[PDB]
């Protein structure tokens, strides 16, 4: 056989094993989530505190695209940065020509088509990240999750990395008991909790919480990081809910 | 990446042989035999068709013998399609020479350039070599009548009589035996046919499995004529030399 | 039609003593009959004890001094922090200017 | 990204076979039977329209294609390969002939160009050979009527009559029995239909048989009048109705 | 094993073996320590000689007046990466009259190393770098690695037996983080860290390389006689 | 056998990568079906939203290529979108170059040619998708044209694609043997949609709620997809029948 | 274009494509060059499983590069034509720019550079050829003889041989060539050149070629007759 | 530059070319050889734009010498002339055209015929019994029309040339410092050492 | 087979490491650095006595102040020497000065690693680059196909190098005169040379600040050889 040694080769299953191997490196990664809310989206990630030498607050992983789109990912971090760089060129180009900032579904496909292009040839390796992203546009809020095959969908909430199942379990609960909506501020607390919860599947090292959000009311449709009193407030909320 | 699927067509064996050249020659050894014989007053080209079906259009076909210019022709043994690529190249090359110097191209110069193109495919580019050997028959005012062969290696040599394709070891023995230097074209014609008659893998040699051509001075005073024999003209020559 | 050059005026002057040297330049910057600035320096310390002024078209003058200051910085990197001698600076600048032989820096240069 | 396969995928094996040409020919052997017969006053090419689904409309799938007003093509083997070859074949008639001489190429030379394209897929980097054999029927003023077969190797041969694909061995034998050099076009059409009845399993009628001719000039098919020396295409596709007429008298 | 012939191939468990082998060259390389206070950042590097008759390989390279790094692994790869960084510092200066933020220098190295890990016929960089600088937001230390992973730290160490110094700094953290406005004391704590990674040999005078950058201190390298003070 | 990794011939004259690309076509476990009315062309595909976290509105395999052309894909979504964007680009270029809307069959041919190239050139893999193109063409009327990873294409009276495709196919052939005609003899698209769903139910042995389907309709001068409510209305009409 | 590194190092530090190119040289017809006091002689075996050969027109194994410089070779004939062309081109270019014909060392250095370049460029195999380049620098009466080989290494030789059984004829030249006393005339040198080939050749019939090069572009190819005398004189001086 | 002539007599071609090289109001040189031997039995004289003349001649010369070596054979004058014409015909539609006019005087050994070819910088070739480039022609053509005979000896050819040069020294405005004369016959190329 | 730019599991480039083996098969090259000059000496190793040994050019001038010796696949050196000379003259053109010995060496070693899938393989030759500049006086550099260059007080490369380096490790002290260093190179060569050392099969060269890079002709070397036996016999 040997169908898995080269990207873009179809196996007899109809599968591309290199993309499936890419997924393992993603599944190996730190946990990260995203939550759709009334008028925005919230993003959050687990950052393993490798050592005490890591300057706290200073290895930021959530990356902004344009002024209105947040992107977080689990897997090979350099691969993630590469994808955002591309995304930023796409939003720059789209704005340059059409004047309006790039709508989220529009942006979703730009990343989707690019990632998918890295499953088309054997001279490239597929991306080693699943990417949670989105924001606010002229039609409202949108959250997307994109995978190494280039597959993506719109999500009510999403998670990837080591704690994806614990995270997905907690996300399904939110979805069921809040069918009329969840406020942007609420989603920031819930996000904190779910990262603390999903950190159990990954708990040799203790971790640093990092949140961001775009809300049409709270941040005016722009991407800002959660800091100071609001960060600590959600850190405390999550600390309650683990005991 | 893609390296994994690369045959490496242009490398040496441990014995210093070009695999693909060796295998092209092995391919060429199953082709219809072609024979060139050079006389003091002209050149003969005779080639055997890959076994014809009764329904093939005999006269309108050209499988073996091609015209390069008015003064030069080639007999082919190998893949026909490969041969055609090289022939159109040779024809153009003869026209560039005429355009540049206002003189017909010297036979060797054309031969050398075709052999140089073949050579290239065995040294660079990673493509398969041309599965073709030519017998060149032609004339120019420096060396007169000339016969050459080239093969997939890009090597070329001159001949008084020579064969390519199938059974060339058998054919070269029979040519070596009966060829004389004083020989006239009409005897060379007879030799060519008698030689194919013996080496053929067919039960009998008939007109409809032959391509035949001569280059003589047999027109008007020191000017050269190429003759690609029609079916009937070969059929007559077959009877006059007593092979049918 | 676009004219890519201009004249920013001013004047410069250099003199060599036995163990010292000067490079003087007025600080006036003009175009046509207007003053742009009464104090716009055009004589620069370029490191390694070299001072330089490219007088004429200001945009070109700044471009050259910038590139020479960058040349000096790279000379240090590529040649183990060696000091750039005035003669070697002189020759370097010849190549900077002649590089644009067919669309010159309109400047009179003194180091 | 981009093509990094700049080496040949067809190479000589130690026996001197070209593996990929051999295997393309095997693809042609599997293909549905097609044939051509040359009469004194025209040429017929024919094949079976073996429909994939009955829900398919097999008239939207033309196995017999006009290349020029006086030249037509048919194949056995892989359909998609044929379809692009037809596209390239039509265009090369224009770029490398009609745009130069102001007339359509003669059959042997259009064939020669097609053969060239097919030879290049046998030696160029990063491609496989074309998995089809073509029968090209055509007319031109100085050569008259002609019929050519073109193989994956790039080779071509002129034929009085022949067949390719599935039942080609049997079909050629049957064509040898019947072919003479005094056949009138209608005689060749009749023979073509008989020969094609051999290698057709199910239904045999005007909707399952594709048949075109290179025959007389058709001014009624030209589209305009007034230039007396333009007299219209010699390539005509027989209609479903027309085929069935000859099946009653079969 | 079957999936280590190139950078463009993932293992069944989702690893990139050519990147891991690239990481291995750092492990073989001579040790280098980096650490910082609020006012300065220091690089200490152990230089390795070929034999008794050879110079000791340079480990520290200046990038701008305010930035520099130390290397462990393939030296030419560090030359390429440092050169690229020198250009990005340059570009920032000539275009924006702006000294390049150490954080951006980090991101730019990461993306440059990354291209080599995703495309055919290339190879990962075979070197590890520690970047110190003093920009508009104080003193910084960065750890680069040829996977692309850049890391901001108070202190760290890479190369042969680096684990010793890396634990010591982790112990010393609260002491050295506050050596503010003292150059010599940050250097000696760096020298102490590197000593945790020595075996059957200690710091001689042409063996040891130290660099410092800080508030009113250009990035400058101390070598030979000018490090005798610190052994 | 590296003849099983790239698109070169095997000893029996086959392209295994093309064959394995056909296998990927069914990974989504979705069946699609298209029929022609007198005035319209309807294309229905099953809709399956497994995870509860998904936004069900973004889960679609029907695409709006042009104003007049719609396309349903059977195969993985990344390849599906690659084919969608490309077809959109080609339909827009055609309109600009030639001054009329690209016909369904022509777009089908062009995409088929593109697919063919991947079967011949080694560096391009085939896309693991089957593309069913629908419109009411201005010359040919209601049209269905389908493309596969072989680069094959043909027009259909009606068609189906997916795992349970053979059942849907024979179900439709049975209807047309009986009905004796080329299409659904029905005035409005609403009743052609009902027919399409009704015969999908019979053939699959399953019922559908409004969220289990996704419907595309092409009339003269536009193609559009039905909302959940449009289908509910359609399903209710079927109920009382 | 085609990129592959065909010439690469193996774990033992050998480049197998260069070494296999040397095997092709081994299999090529023999060639020897011997330089006299006042001349250089080039001799070449001609393989003899071929009659019907038209030697009027078949490529001569010794080629003039310029009118004062000749090159012969052993190995692939096709490869040799490419080197000979570039060498001829460079010869004329050196005349055009330096206003002086090439020295023999320069011409050798160039041809050697070509061979070497083909040892470390992607998509090409090395030349399956070694050469003997011989002639006289302009306005210089001292004879020159150089060897090149597929790797690109080159050097000067008092006398030297390449190709099949060159080990045998090198053996002969090594004990029959006195450095202290080169063959003092053309006559003597030709004899030692033919004698050496006769260890390996066969009959000296259509089997030995000789070219003599004297100073000031004075090159003359010998003919059957003249060669044949040296052959008969060598054999009747053998009966001891 | 300015003056280059050629006369083809019975058994030779005779080329006369002025020795002066002038820039501004200075005769820089008075012994210039405006000729290159292309092959042993073919000579080319040249005139026109400074720099282009020599560069062209030497480029042509190099190509013919290469050909000779490659094929161990001398191109016929007709073939050299066609090669040169084509090179000039290329140059005229180039970015910066060669501004050089030439005369090619050659003895064809196969035909045993002398041949004179006149080619201008546009690549306009003609075979002539006598030819000239520049203002020279305006005097010499009519002079030769009257005095030239097809069967003249080489000595008579040189005397015909003396007539041409006398006339040019009488009526031409510029001082061209005499000519250098060269004969091309069956025995190759030689130069007359006083004229 | 497998990519030319592949890392081994030990973290080394296969193709580089293999080139290093090829260099070990090369003829011996030794250089020694003193306050009076740098000496460069080599084994000529003529493969047969019919080869004219003076045509074996393994010591080579780069500029007047920089010389170079080679060991390994010596044909691979031609382009390295050509780049070096170009770089040295070019630098002088841009800066009206002599290029530094280290800078020149850095320039040469930049070539080394630019191979892959640029040239197709690394160089199979090591170079001893010896010169003098005003900044750091006399210098000897060992330039490898890894793209790494080391400075040495003394160095041996080629087949006799492990034996020669151990010999150099004892014999070098920081006040060697030029004379002593010439004799030292001659002495260590004769030890590791398969055949017996004479003026024909070994070659000496030095570079001094005063007279620049000179290759010694066989007369002068034959006297240093005669000189060498006399010191040796007399202990």
């Amino acid at each position: 056989t040997g169908y898995d040694l080269s990207n873009s080769v179809f196996s007899p299953d109809g599968r591309n094993f290199q993309v499936e191997y890419a997924v393992k490196a993603v599944e190996n990664g730190t946990t990260s989530i995203g939550i759709k809310c009334n008028d925005g989206v919230v993003f959050a990630v687990e950052k393993l505190i490798t050592s005490k030498l890591l300057v706290p607050q200073k290895n930021v992983k959530i990356q902004v695209v344009d002024r209105h789109i947040g992107c977080v990912y689990s897997g090979l971090i350099p691969d993630g940065r590469h994808l955002v760089n591309r995304g930023r060129e796409e939003a720059a180009s789209f704005k340059k020509l059409y004047k309006t900032p790039i709508p989220i579904p529009a942006f979703a496909d730009r990343l989707g088509q690019y990632v998918q292009a890295h499953t088309l040839y054997n001279s490239v390796r597929p991306f080693g990240v699943s990417t949670i992203f989105g924001g606010v546009d002229k039609n409202g809020a949108h959250l997307y999750m994109l995978e190494p095959s280039g597959s993506y969908w719109g999500y009510k909430g999403a998670a990837t990395g080591k704690g994806r199942q614990s995270a997905k379990a907690e996300l399904e609960k939110l979805v069921d008991h809040h069918p009329e909506g969840l406020s942007a501020r609420e989603a920031v607390k819930q996000a904190a909790k779910i990262i603390y919860l999903a950190h159990e599947d990954n708990k040799e090292k203790d971790f640093e919480l990092e949140i961001s959000w775009c809300s049409l009311s709270e941040t005016n449709g722009l991407h800002k990081f959660v800091k100071g009193d609001l960060l600590q407030e959600a850190i405390d909320f999550a600390q309650k809910e683990i005991n | 990446g893609s390296r994994r699927y690369d045959s490496r067509t242009t490398i040496f064996s441990p014995e210093g042989r070009l695999y693909q050249v060796e295998y092209a020659l092995e391919s060429i050894s199953h082709a219809g035999t072609a024979i060139g014989i050079m006389a003091s007053d002209g050149i003969v080209l005779a080639a055997e068709r890959k076994v014809t079906s009764t329904l093939l259009e005999q006269d309108t076909s050209t499988e073996k013998l091609y015209k390069l210019n008015d003064k030069i022709a080639v007999a082919v043994a190998g893949l026909t399609a490969d041969a055609e690529i090289l022939i159109n190249t040779a024809r153009i090359h003869a026209q560039n020479y005429l355009k540049t110097y206002n003189e017909d191209i010297p036979v060797e110069i054309l031969v050398r350039r075709l052999s140089d193109i073949k050579q290239g495919y065995t040294q660079h580019g990673g493509l398969r070599p041309f599965g073709v050997s030519f017998i060149y028959a032609g004339y120019d005012d420096r060396y007169g009548y000339q016969l050459y062969t080239s093969n997939p290696s890009g090597n070329y040599t001159g001949w008084k009589a020579i064969s390519v394709g199938a059974n060339t070891s058998a054919a070269q023995t029979l040519l070596q035996m009966d060829y004389k230097d004083d020989m006239k074209v009409d005897d060379a014609i007879e030799l060519a046919l008698k030689t194919l008659s013996k080496t053929t893998d067919s039960s009998a040699l008939t007109y409809d499995r032959l391509e035949f051509a001569t280059i003589r001075k047999g027109a008007n005073d020191g000017e050269v004529y190429q003759k690609i024999f029609k079916p009937q003209e070969i059929k007559d020559i077959l009877v006059k030399t007593g092979i049918t | 039609q676009f004219n890519p050059y201009g004249d920013n005026g001013g004047t410069i002057l250099g003199i060599a003593g036995e163990d010292f040297a000067v490079l003087a330049g007025d600080t006036r910057n003009i175009t046509d009959y207007s003053i742009n600035s009464r104090y716009e320096p055009k004589v620069f310390d370029c490191g390694d004890n070299i001072v330089m002024s490219a007088n004429g078209f200001a945009a070109d003058g700044d471009a050259l001094v910038k590139r020479f200051k960058n040349s000096v910085k790279w000379y240090h990197f590529d040649h183990n922090d060696k000091k750039l001698s005035i003669n070697s600076a002189a020759r370097n600048i010849q190549h900077l200017l002649y590089g644009k032989r067919f669309f010159p820096y309109y400047v009179h240069t003194i180091i | 990204m981009t093509d990094r396969y700049s080496f040949s995928l067809t190479t000589f094996s130690p026996s001197g076979k070209l593996g990929q040409i051999d295997y393309a020919l095997t693809a042609v052997k599997q293909g549905v039977t097609s044939l051509g017969i040359k009469a004194t006053n025209g040429v017929v090419i024919a094949t079976e329209k073996k429909s994939s689904s009955p829900l398919a409309m097999s008239e939207t799938l033309s196995k017999v294609s006009l290349l020029t007003p006086d030249i037509g093509a048919v194949y056995s083997g892989m359909g998609p390969d044929y379809r692009v070859l037809v596209d390239k074949s039509r265009k090369v008639a224009h770029t490398s002939y009609k745009r130069i001489y102001g007339e359509y190429p003669p059959t042997k030379l259009l064939v020669s160009e097609v053969a060239k394209i097919m030879q290049e897929a046998t030696q160029s980097g990063g491609v496989r050979p074309f998995g089809v054999s073509l029968l090209i029927a055509g007319h031109d003023e100085f050569n008259g009527f002609s019929l050519y077969q073109v193989d994956p190797s790039g080779s071509y041969f002129p034929w009085k009559a022949t067949a390719i694909g599935k039942g080609s061995v049997a079909a050629k034998t049957f064509l040898e029995k019947r072919w003479n050099d005094e056949l009138e076009l209608e005689d060749a059409i009749h023979i073509a239909l008989l020969t094609l009845k051999e290698s057709v399993e199910g239904e045999f009628n005007g909707d399952t048989i594709e048949l075109a001719i290179i025959g007389d000039e058709n001014p009624d098919l030209l589209g305009y009048t007034g230039i007396p020396t333009d007299k219209g295409p010699r390539f005509r596709k027989l209609t479903s109705q027309e085929i069935n007429d000859r099946l009653e008298a079969l | 094993n079957n999936y280590d012939g190139d950078t463009v191939t993932f293992s069944p468990t989702g690893r990139l073996f050519q990147v891991e082998y690239a990481l291995e060259a750092i492990k073989q390389g001579s040790v280098t320590v980096g650490l910082r206070s609020n006012t300065h950042a220091v690089l200490v590097a152990l230089k390795r000689n070929a034999d008794e008759l050879s110079s000791y390989q340079k480990k520290i390279i200046k990038c701008d007046e305010h930035m520099g790094l130390s290397l462990a692994g393939l030296a030419p790869d560090a030359r390429v990466l440092s050169n690229y960084l020198r250009q990005q510092c340059n570009y920032s200066s000539l275009v924006f009259n702006r000294k390049l933020a150490v954080e951006r220098a980090g991101h730019l190295l990461c993306d440059k190393a990354q291209k080599n890990t995703q495309s055919y016929g290339g190879r990962p960089y075979g070197v590890g770098l520690l970047i110190i600088g003093y920009d508009k937001s104080g003193a910084h230390l960065l750890e680069f690695q040829p996977s692309g992973n850049v890391t901001e730290l108070y202190g760290t160490a890479i190369g042969a037996r680096s684990q010793g110094a890396k634990t010591y700094l982790e112990r010393t953290l609260d002491t050295f983080i506050k050596i503010d406005g003292n150059p010599d004391e940050l250097i000696k704590a760096g020298v102490e860290a590197i000593s945790q990674s020595l075996r059957d040999e200690s710091l001689t005078v042409d063996n040891l390389s130290i660099a410092i950058v800080g508030k009113d201190t250009p990035f400058t390298i101390y070598d030979g006689e000018a490090v005798a003070k610190y052994i | 056998g590296y003849d099983r990794h790239i698109t070169i011939f095997s000893p029996e004259g086959r392209l295994y990568q093309v064959e394995y690309a056909f296998k990927a076509t069914n990974q989504t476990n979705i069946n699609s079906l298209a029929v022609r009315g007198k005035d319209c062309t309807v294309v229905i595909s099953q809709k399956k939203v497994p995870d509860k976290l998904l936004d069900p509105t973004t889960v679609s395999y029907i695409f709006c290529i042009s104003r007049t052309i719609g396309m349903v894909v059977n195969g993985p979504i990344p390849d599906a979108r690659n084919a969608a964007l490309r077809a959109k680009a080609e339909a827009a270029e055609f309109r600009y170059k030639y001054g009329y809307d690209m016909p369904c069959d022509v777009l089908a041919k062009r995409m088929a040619n593109l697919s063919q190239i991947y079967t011949q050139r080694a560096y391009m893999r085939p896309l693991g998708v089957i593309l069913t193109f629908v419109s009411v063409d201005e010359e040919l009327g209601p049209s269905i044209y389908k493309t596969d990873p072989a680069g094959y294409y043909v027009g259909y009276k009606a068609t189906a694609t997916g795992p349970k495709q053979q059942e849907i196919t024979t179900n439709l052939e049975n209807h047309f043997k009986k009905s004796k005609i080329d299409h659904i003899n029905e005035e409005s698209w609403e009743k052609v949609v009902e027919f399409a769903i009704t015969h999908m139910i019979d053939a699959l042995g399953t019922e559908f709620s409004k969220n289990d389907l996704e419907v595309g309709v092409a009339t003269k001068d536009k193609f559009f997809t039905l909302s959940a409510e449009n289908i509910e209305e359609r399903l209710v009409a079927i109920a009382e029948q | 274009g085609y990129d592959r590194a065909l010439s690469i190092f193996s774990p033992d530090g050998h480049i197998f494509q260069v070494e296999y190119a040397l095997e092709a040289v081994k299999r090529g017809t023999c060639a020897v060059g011997v330089k006299g006091k006042n001349c250089v002689v080039l001799g070449c075996e001609r393989r003899s499983t071929l009659k019907l050969q038209d030697t009027r027109i078949t490529p001569s194994k010794v080629s003039k590069i310029d009118s004062h410089v000749v090159l012969s070779f052993s190995g692939l004939n096709a490869d040799s034509r490419i080197l000979i062309e570039k060498a001829r081109v460079e010869a004329q270019s050196h005349r055009l720019t330096l206003e002086d014909p090439v020295t023999v060392e320069y011409l050798t250095r160039y041809v050697a550079g070509v061979q070497q370049r083909y040892t470390q460029s992607g998509g090409v195999r090395p030349f399956g050829v070694s050469t003997l380049i011989a002639g006289f620098d302009p306005r210089d009466d001292e004879p020159k003889l150089y060897q090149t080989e597929p790797s690109g290494i080159y050097s000067s030789w008092s006398a030297q041989t390449i190709g099949r059984n060159s080990k045998t004829v090198r053996e002969f030249l090594e004990k029959n060539y006195d450095r202290k006393e080169p063959p003092a005339t053309v006559e003597e040198c030709v004899k030692l050149t033919v004698r050496s080939l006769l260890e390996v050749v066969q009959t000296g019939a259509k089997n030995i070629e000789i070219t003599v090069v004297k100073p000031d572009s004075d090159i003359v190819a010998l003919s059957s007759e003249e060669i044949n005398q040296y052959v008969t004189q060598i054999e009747q001086e053998k009966q001891e | 530059m300015d003056i280059i002539l050629g006369i083809r007599v019975q058994d030779s071609v005779i080329l006369a070319s002025s020795k002066a090289v002038t820039r501004g109001i200075s005769v820089l040189k008075d012994s210039d050889d405006k000729t290159r031997q292309l092959s042993p039995h073919t000579l080319m004289s040249f005139a026109g734009e400074a720099g282009d003349t020599v560069q062209f001649a030497e480029y042509i010369q190099a190509n013919i010498q290469l050909y000779s070596i490659r094929e161990d054979y001398e191109l016929s004058p007709q073939a050299v002339s066609s090669f040169v014409r084509q090179e000039l015909a290329k140059s005229i539609r180039s970015r910066r055209p060669y501004q050089v006019n030439v005369l090619i005087g050659g003895y064809d050994k196969k035909k045993n015929k002398p041949e004179l070819y006149q080619i201008d910088y546009l690549g306009t070739k003609v075979e002539l019994p006598y030819g000239a480039h520049g203002y020279s022609g305006f005097y010499t053509f009519s002079l030769l029309d009257h005095h030239y005979r097809p069967d003249m000896t080489t000595e008579e050819g040189l005397d015909l040339l003396k007539l041409c040069v006398q006339e040019l020294e009488k009526r031409m405005p510029m001082d061209f410092k005499g000519v250098i004369v060269k004969i091309v016959d069956k025995d190759g190329i030689r130069q007359v050492d006083d004229f | 087979d497998r990519g030319v730019s592949t890392f081994s599991p030990e973290g080394r480039l296969f193709q580089v490491e293999y080139s290093l083996e090829a260099i070990k098969l090369g003829s011996t090259a030794i250089g020694i650095a003193t306050k009076e000059g740098v000496v460069l000496g080599v084994e000529k190793r003529a493969t047969s006595p019919l080869l004219e040994s003076d045509s074996i050019e393994k010591i080579v001038e780069i500029d007047r102040h920089i010389g170079c010796a080679m060991s390994g696949l010596t044909a691979d050196a031609r382009s390295m020497i050509e780049h070096a000379r170009t770089a040295a003259v070019t630098h002088n053109l841009y800066y009206d000065e002599d290029i530094n010995v280290e800078s020149l060496t850095q320039s040469v070693c930049d070539l080394a690693l630019r191979f892959g899938e640029l040239m197709s393989r690394p160089f199979g030759v090591a170079l001893l680059i010896a010169g003098h500049d005003a900044d750091d006086g006399y210098q000897l550099f060992h330039a490898e196909p890894s793209g790494t260059f080391y400075r040495y007080n003394a160095k041996a490369i080629g087949s006799g190098s492990e034996g020669a380096q151990a010999e150099l490790l004892n014999e070098w002290h920081s006040s060697l005169t030029l004379k002593e260093a010439e004799l030292l190179v001659l002495k260590i060569l004769k030890q590791v040379m398969e055949e017996k050392l004479d003026e024909n099969n070994a070659q000496l060269s030095c570079i001094t600040k005063q007279d620049g890079f000179k290759i010694y002709d066989n007369e002068k070397t034959a006297e240093l050889i005669k000189e060498l036996k006399e010191k040796e016999a007399a202990e």
